């Protein structure tokens, strides 16, 4: 039932993505004037899924194992990245998660490096050095503030952080430190305005918007949701996944309003701004408890 | 060895997805034809702020124990020594464009 | 009431294997029976070969690496 | 040298991170804590070859505590000879599944 | 003494002697160190597990970040010996001779 | 070199208290409150000698006095024990704060019939 | 309109919503209805092979309630 | 898919430590390693491990890797083998594959020690009742304990910031 | 650079050495040295040639390798009785790994092909720092550790470190190697004793230290790097030239000067054993590295080679360098002859 | 002055020097103490009788020796 559990699990990764890309582009469309798209078949179902079909048929062309080890594990990092996700019941009971998105997020950098390397020595290799830098300026301020969160709940068991959710949402005592929190989701997830930047492109393409459902559902446990329930998890599943999609819809949102920064606007603004704002709340988070005497229980 | 055989499978089934990409069409019709300083000044320091995260990060699991002066003098002097050297490259105009 | 519980499951798991390696050993030389190799006559704990030897596989599984990779 | 500014302030900030059976967190022990005990309690007041001399057993016993090598010696002499009488093929092993 | 202890002592001396031994590079040196530090890691981690060393266990935590910061040392240094040349081959380093 | 001492099954039988997790568990604080005021001497035992294969007559003694501790909530109340129990078997890693109503049930049926 | 989204929307909601349900039907389907025992501590793991020792099912769920009192 | 699991995953260790001690190019010498990295995790998290193998694999995988495909990738470029890389990973592998025939078909290997190849399933606790780990207080002590330690540990990394940037045209 | 910084980093050079010299525990000695590693790199290249570059490139490889090596024998040791106690350890094989990365770590005869290469192409504080420091870090570490070690090991790197810095100069001009291979005579000399009464091993190494000290002093009394530009230090004043003259002759090891003063005694407490055959080797070898020394003397101290004017243009100008303390350290360096019951000042 | 040329440095600043600071000021860091001492992990260790103490209560039930009743008036 195990190997069940885990094709129950990603087979609908793919229904997933290219449902998203679809939801994606009707929802730009519709933030513009354009019913885009509706012609092609009921709504535009057939539509990504075809287009999905003819991407797999273009017959490219071509260092050769370095082309073939970089997607091969950015897709196993989006196929194995949502297994201590707590919808209701979770896959592995991880004594530690939180520290295994840290891991695989700098594993996301490894096959980013990978694949600049295997484009075999171009100025677009250049820039994507520059992008694995500034992916990589993330880390800090993405565990730190994740500390922080965490700080307010004592294990990094994240059943604990179901226990915790239960009251009053985890969003009131924390909210500048989750606003910068979902600012490095925008920055982790390599979109607008944080930009730029062969195949096969399917299976790449298939990896970021994997990490890009990965990060909305981990925002929507950690901060906020509903009350676990048991002998009916399905009413904090459908709560969940409603809270989750209004993110994921507000986050695709926000990225159809603005020009994308400066790289070294976008340096600057990442030192000079967050990371000290992010020790100054961490530290005030650490003295926090302390002064009114609730430490959580660490089991 | 449960989560090795999610391992196992994810992995398979992305190799089958890679290969399904590449080695599919059978229709084989027709075959044609300098770096800076501060690049890396970013990669160490990024480095260096991860080894203080590293010292940082097992504070939680810590809350439970009586000294509890201590924890608070140290912590607050881990964080205000990272401060401290994110203020020295500010104030030495060193990651700068 | 566990710890009493794990006490008597010990000393029958040690009866049980110096029963039976006194019937796996009785025509060799050398090999005394009962060899505490430690020369202080004290409680010792022993290291999950002395408590589960001779099993082949399943309950040792179960058992020295159980906890480690359940679920 | 051997600098004892340790001993001047008399401060412990080192006397803790120096063998097992000091004061842990948590008051768990280590696996072979008695064995240390009795092994110190044996040199505390000898002169560090008497201590070879006159500790010999404790410190013997300590060291087959720590690795537990010629118990594991003894592990393998007995399973290899239940191979050699599984080949044999005298009492197909009642040790498994019975008493 | 504990089986895997042997391989991961005799990966270390095969570490140690692709440090000594190299013919091109130093970045590759460098890496066969970094792998070296993994080994000392490991061992210690594993020994310390094992014997329920509860009290210090800040011994593969702290060596590994201080042999960290020591591999980032060295990497700036390679990165200066690479910017005052083209390369950082073994070669062309024979400068200041004996 | 020296021989062992392992005191055989002559004394190593008595039957165990053959009763699972949860029951056990949600039966804890009755089980230490009015028994278990001889298992001290157990552990008094068990920590003043450090020597297992020693202690057994006090773990034969904590054994019965358990045996008789649920011979006694067998026979009088409850029967919503077991309601108890079952209500509060399933939810996981055992919260205490999940199931209350039977906690109170079980509390009143306690206190007024024993 | 936006009433043309919302297909798209509920579709891709449902392909969120199916994996949660399946985990969760399959751990209250293939444990006799009683949740999954989750464990994180030696000691519960400790209770948990006494409690699959003494069913005799060898099955740690099937709990065996207050009949061995006698 | 045996007993020794352990010893099956020392074993791809000792080959990945060999794939990178042979002498790659560095880029494939930082791919070793990064295996080498991983199954090294899966070592001691089978000792368990569930805190500090998985830690420190963000350091070490998660920090160090990263940069040094970085520096590689930008310094030089070996830009399209030879007999003695080879040479050295068949060197490798016969004393691996001797270690093996040693280790299965006798009783012991000693180089100059004495290693009881079997089960390691020794040592092991018999199941006490821990209740959170050893790792938890364990890394949970450099607080209540760790004065000095903390305290020069990141004062060598300030001091180690310091020396970087200066080196690299402090200021 | 900054003055401040290099205050700091000074510190840090102290607290770190202070550290190897002040803990019972082991992490503590490695942090030592790794911290005196990383500080000691800045103090290198504080010009900016590719000659400190490469310089600093050799030291950090040797550096780290003998560190790491360090902290293999220290986990074996744990593999062994298990303790992290500085005290006799419980391996044959720990120690000797503890002893070869030592060596490594200073510098004997084995591992002496780094120390005349970096001390060539760098400023002359850098080469004072380190032959200080880095020879007074790990005889702490040896003092505490000496009974556990096999005789051939010390025996071998003593033997043949006094040996190969003899041997060693006869060729070379540059006075950074001459010192450097001084360096590594005078710390066979300081092994050569360790097993059989560490105190000489320590008397030896203060001696050494301010005679090192007043040697680098009058090598920065002006910019000077060959022997030529000491001939022009003998035209340009004469007191440079005598004073040069008695501490090379101290160095030397002549009965009526201090120096000598190090290698009887050790002598001495040798020969309280049977041990003669060693003695009448290492003071052969001793009468061998005299010869760099007197070739130096008779190039610029007492023959008086031909001049270059400019040095007219030199006269008018006073010598105001600073000196940290030349004068104290050079006359105590020297005159100490009587005060050999100063030996038992050191317990 | 500096309120408009970095704020979030100000702001930075503010609540750091609070962090700081505010710990000198409390109720509660006494009951901070008394949480995280009185949780008991172990087993609480039973000792001998005859040291005649008036005090150590021989039952669990007797509330004769220390105990908390704070805890459940918060």
């Amino acid at each position: 039932m195990f190997m069940i559990n885990v094709l129950t699990l990603i087979i609908p990764i793919l229904l997933a993505v290219a449902f998203l890309t679809l939801v994606e582009r009707k929802v730009l469309g519709y933030m513009q004037f354009r019913k885009g798209p509706n012609v092609v078949g009921p709504y535009g179902l057939l539509q990504p899924i075809a287009d999905a079909i003819k991407l797999f048929i273009k017959e490219p062309l071509r260092s050769i194992s370095m082309f073939i080890l970089a997607p091969i594990l950015a897709l196993t990092l989006a196929l194995t990245m949502w297994i201590p996700l707590p919808m209701p019941y979770p896959l592995i009971n991880m004594n530690l998660g939180v520290l295994f998105m840290l891991a695989m997020s700098s594993l996301a950098v490894y096959s980013i490096l990978w694949s600049g390397w295997a484009s075999n020595s171009k100025y677009a290799l250049i820039g994507a050095l520059r992008a694995v830098a500034q992916t990589i300026s993330y880390e800090v301020t993405l565990a730190i503030i994740l500390l922080s969160v965490l700080l307010m709940n004592g294990s990094f068991t994240l059943s604990t952080l179901i226990i915790t959710q239960e009251q009053v949402w985890l969003i009131f005592p924390a909210w500048p430190l989750a606003m910068m929190w979902f600012i490095s989701t925008l920055a982790e997830t390599n979109r607008a305005p944080f930009d730029l930047t062969a195949g096969p492109f399917a299976l790449f393409f298939m990896a970021e918007y994997a990490n890009i459902i990965m990060m909305n559902i981990f925002t929507t446990t950690l901060f906020l949701g509903a009350f676990h329930n048991p002998y009916m998890p399905e009413l904090y599943t459908i709560n969940f996944t409603i809270k989750s999609l209004l993110l994921s819809i507000t986050f695709l949102w926000i990225r159809a309003s603005y020009p994308r920064f400066r790289y070294d606007q976008l340096m600057h603004l990442l030192w000079k701004n967050f990371l000290p704002l992010t020790l100054a709340l961490c530290m005030w988070h650490v003295s926090l408890p302390i002064l009114l005497s609730s430490i959580p229980p660490q089991t | 060895m449960n989560l090795m055989i999610t391992l196992l499978t994810n992995f398979t089934l992305a190799t089958l997805l890679v290969t399904i990409a590449f080695w599919l069409p059978q229709l084989n019709v027709y075959s044609e034809k300098p770096f800076s300083m501060k690049f890396f000044l970013v990669a160490i320091t990024f480095l260096l702020f991860d080894l203080e995260i590293a010292l940082l990060l097992p504070l939680p699991w810590a809350s439970q124990t009586t000294n509890l002066n201590t924890m608070l003098t140290m912590a607050l002097l881990l964080i205000f020594l990272l401060a401290v050297s994110l203020a020295y490259e500010w104030t030495q105009k060193g990651l700068e464009w | 009431l566990l710890q009493a519980e794990k006490d008597r499951r010990v000393l029958q798991m040690l009866r049980e294997n110096l029963e039976e390696e006194a019937t796996i050993m009785k025509d060799v030389p050398g090999w005394k029976v009962g060899e505490s190799v430690f020369h202080t006559t004290r409680w010792v704990t022993p290291m999950m070969g002395e408590l589960y030897g001779l099993r082949t596989g399943e309950e040792i599984l179960s058992s020295t690496y159980g906890f480690i990779w359940y679920t | 040298p051997f600098f004892d500014v340790q001993k001047k302030l008399g401060v412990d900030l080192d006397h803790w991170m120096t063998i097992q059976s000091a004061e842990q967190p948590h008051r768990i022990p280590a696996r072979c804590h008695a064995f240390e005990k009795e092994w110190i309690e044996c040199a505390h007041g000898i002169g560090s070859i008497r201590a070879e001399k006159e500790c010999k057993i404790e410190f013997e016993d300590f060291r087959e505590c720590l690795l537990r090598q010629k118990t594991m010696k003894r592990l393998n002499a007995i399973k290899r000879q239940r191979d050699k009488l599984i080949k044999e093929g005298k009492y197909t092993p009642p040790p498994h599944h019975s008493g | 003494m504990s089986l895997v202890y042997m391989n991961i002592m005799m990966a270390f001396t095969v570490s140690l002697t692709g440090l000594l031994m190299y013919r091109s590079h130093l970045m590759s040196s460098l890496l066969c160190l970094e792998g070296m530090m993994l080994s000392l890691f490991i061992l210690a981690t594993l020994m310390i597990l094992n014997s329920h060393f509860t009290l210090a266990s800040m011994m593969p935590i702290i060596l590994l970040v201080f042999a960290a910061c020591e591999a980032a040392l060295g990497l700036s240094l390679l990165v200066m010996v690479s910017n005052t040349y083209g390369t950082d081959y073994v070669q062309n380093l024979n400068l200041l001779q004996c | 070199p020296g021989i062992v001492e392992l005191p055989s099954l002559e004394d190593l039988k008595v039957q165990e208290v053959k009763v699972s997790s949860s029951v056990l568990k949600a039966a804890a604080h009755h089980y230490g409150a009015q028994c278990d005021k001889p298992n001290k001497e157990f552990m008094l035992c068990r920590w003043e000698e450090k020597d297992p294969r020693r202690c057994l007559e006090e773990g034969k003694l904590v054994n019965q006095c358990a045996l008789e501790f649920f011979r006694q909530i067998k026979r009088h109340c409850a029967e919503p024990f077991t309601e108890y129990w079952t209500c509060i078997d399933y939810s996981g890693l055992q919260l205490f704060r999940r199931c209350r109503k039977e906690q109170a049930q079980f509390d009143k049926c306690v206190l007024d019939k024993l | 309109m936006w009433f043309e989204v919302l297909p798209g929307i509920a579709v891709m909601g449902v392909c969120l919503f199916i994996p949660g349900m399946a985990t969760a039907r399959i751990h209250r389907f293939s444990n006799g209805g009683r949740e999954k025992r989750v464990a994180h501590y030696s000691y519960q793991w400790y209770l948990m092979e006494r409690d699959r020792r003494v069913s005799g099912v060898n099955r740690y769920y099937v709990s065996k309630g207050l009949e061995n009192i006698d | 898919m045996m007993t020794y699991i352990v010893f099956i995953l020392s074993i791809i260790f000792v080959m990945g430590f060999v794939g990178f001690s042979s002498k790659p190019s560095p880029i494939y010498g930082g791919l070793g390693l990064i295996v080498s990295g991983g199954v090294g995790c899966g070592i001691v998290l089978n000792f368990g491990g569930s805190f500090l193998g998985l830690m420190v694999f963000l350091i070490y995988l998660g920090g160090m890797m990263v940069v040094f495909g970085y520096t590689t990738a930008m310094a030089t470029e070996q830009y399209p083998s030879n007999k003695v890389v080879l040479g050295t990973f068949i060197t490798g592998l016969l004393m691996e594959f001797l270690m093996v025939y040693y280790v299965l078909k006798d009783k012991e290997v000693e180089i100059v020690f004495k290693f009881n190849g079997m089960g390691d399933w020794v040592i092991y606790d018999t199941g006490d009742s821990g209740f959170f780990s050893e790792e938890a207080m364990g890394i949970a002590a450099l607080y209540s304990y760790g004065t000095w330690l903390v305290i020069v540990t990141g004062w060598s990394l300030l001091i180690g910031v310091v020396v970087i940037m200066e080196i690299t045209r402090g200021n | 650079m900054n003055p401040i910084i290099l205050i700091i980093i000074l510190m840090t050079v102290m607290l770190g050495t202070i550290i190897v010299m002040i803990s019972t525990h082991w992490l503590l000695i490695w942090i030592g040295f790794e911290m005196n590693m990383l500080a000691i790199i800045p103090i290198m290249m504080k010009k900016h040639n590719p000659r400190a570059t490469e310089a600093s490139t050799k030291y950090f490889l040797t550096q780290s390798t003998a560190s790491m090596l360090l902290m293999m024998a220290i986990i074996i040791n744990l593999m062994f009785s298990g303790q992290w106690t500085v005290m006799k350890l419980f391996n044959p094989m720990a120690s000797m790994l503890m002893t070869m990365a030592l060596a490594m770590k200073l510098g004997m005869a084995p591992f002496h092909f780094w120390v005349p290469e970096v001390t060539q192409g760098i400023p002359l504080s850098s080469g004072l720092i380190l032959l200080t420091w880095q020879k007074l870090a790990p005889m702490s570490v040896l003092y505490q550790i000496l009974p556990s070690i096999n005789l051939d090991l010390i025996l071998t790197l003593s033997i043949l470190s006094i040996t190969i810095g003899g041997w060693g100069g006869l060729n070379q001009t540059q006075l950074r190697k001459i010192m450097a291979y001084s360096s590594i005579a005078h710390m066979g000399w300081m092994t050569a004793v360790l097993l059989y009464n560490p105190t000489m091993t320590l008397l030896n190494l203060i001696i050494y230290i301010i005679m090192t000290s007043t040697m680098f002093t009058l090598f920065m009394a002006n910019s000077t790097t060959t022997t030529l530009s000491l001939s022009h230090t003998w035209n340009k004043a004469p007191i440079m030239t005598i004073l040069v003259l008695i501490t090379l002759l101290s160095m030397g090891g002549l009965p009526p000067l201090s120096g000598f003063m190090p290698k009887w005694m050790i002598i001495q407490e040798m020969t309280k054993n049977d041990s003669i055959i060693l003695p009448t080797l290492m003071a052969i070898t001793a009468l061998l590295n005299l010869y760099f020394y007197m070739r130096l003397t008779y190039s610029t101290a007492l023959t008086m080679f031909p001049s270059t004017n400019n040095m007219k243009m030199k006269w008018q100008f006073p010598t105001t360098k600073r000196m940290t303390l030349l004068p104290t350290m050079t006359v105590l360096s020297t005159m100490l002859l009587p005060l050999t019951p100063i030996l038992s000042i050191l317990e | 002055n500096v309120w408009a040329k970095e704020p979030v440095l100000v702001a930075s600043f503010a609540i750091a020097g609070l962090a700081v600071i505010l710990p000198t000021l409390s109720p509660y860091t006494k009951y901070s103490l008394m949480i995280n001492r009185a949780t008991p992990y172990n087993y609480p260790v039973p000792l001998r009788d005859d040291g005649n103490m008036p005090d150590v209560p021989s039952h669990p039930q007797d509330p004769q020796g220390p105990s908390l009743e704070w805890l459940k008036r918060l």
